[PDB]
């Protein structure tokens, strides 16, 4: 019951999955 | 619970069987759909110290038109001849280059190599960096069992 | 030469025995789940990548822990905090 | 689909699989003759004997 | 003012002891598992 707006995403922070 | 995940992996060898052969099998694997059915065949092993990137994407007969995965030579063998090729996912190599997308500005992409990523920016080679060089986020579920002091 | 005095309570060795029994059962069906429970893990690590590629938002919401707005950067995500906003507006 | 050189299909079929090349029928074929590669994390839990 | 009378066995209190101390661990462990499952 929030919504939520979202600025286009851009290079600045970037993230990754852990590995096995 | 594995009965059920069962309806997630029939899935997602459609969108990508090479990964999905490669963790189901446990080879690195190239996969392709025949049906219902999945074929795999093995991949040839190639050693990182054999593999060169070029620094652009951009292609010089064709404009407009460029990579949008980095150009790659390299050899089977210390005496073997030099075979051009484009980078793919997970330290993947293709013979074709047949991955082109229209040239876009701001254009900043990384890419898995060796044990790190590649960095381009423009369509240009931009710098090599470290896994631990990007922050990540984890998809596991921590479960922390102990055992019993005697 | 010595005589050697033997304590009237074995209950303490019985005690032992069933105490390691228990203990012995418990480390090896808990040592088993949680060897499992890091499979599992390593095995839907696969199919996150996969659904990463299908739609970065709901994924990249649900690891980092914050409604982030995420787009592929070939092979890694770039996110973005997202701004809440009041459903009454 | 425009028809390509080399089709070679597995579709389930019954409770096996039927093979069709060349977009034509070649056989049917029993489940249990594919190789079979295992999804699921094996989990082996033996309980406490009396 | 009056005696206390001692039970000649402590197995009583030895049982609570190991009893006590397996029920903890467990408690603990599957507490644990329910907790990741659920995540």
């Amino acid at each position: 019951a929030q919504f939520y707006v979202c600025p286009p995403p851009t290079g600045a922070t970037v993230v990754q999955f852990e590995q096995p | 619970l594995q009965n059920h995940e069962l309806t997630l992996w029939n899935e997602a060898r459609k969108l990508n069987p090479n990964a999905i052969a490669s963790a189901t099998v446990g080879r690195r694997a190239s996969a392709r759909m025949l049906g219902d059915v999945m074929a795999v065949s093995t991949c040839v092993p190639v050693a990182p110290d054999n593999v060169i990137v070029q620094n652009s994407m951009r292609v010089s007969s064709r404009p407009g038109t460029c990579y949008s995965r980095p150009l790659v030579s390299f050899r089977y063998e210390d005496q073997g001849p030099l075979i051009e090729g484009q980078l793919g996912e997970n330290n993947e190599l293709r013979l074709t280059r047949d991955a082109l997308e229209p040239c876009t500005v701001g254009h900043r992409r990384y890419f898995i190599f060796g044990g790190g990523y590649v960095y381009f920016e423009e369509y240009a080679y931009s710098h090599q960096l470290s896994r631990a060089d990007v922050t990540t986020v984890s998809t596991f579920i921590d479960l922390n069992i102990t055992m019993l002091e005697d | 030469v010595e005589r050697i005095k033997t304590t009237s309570s074995i209950e303490f060795a019985r005690l032992q025995f069933t105490y390691n029994h228990i203990q012995r059962h418990v480390n090896d069906m808990l040592g088993r789940i949680a060897v499992a429970w890091c499979e599992l893990q390593n095995h839907e690590l696969t199919l996150w990548n996969e659904a990463r590629k299908l739609n970065p938002n709901a994924i990249a919401s649900a690891t980092v822990g914050r409604r982030a707005s995420a787009r592929m950067l070939g092979d890694v995500m770039a996110v973005s905090t997202c701004v809440p906003v009041a459903p009454d507006n």
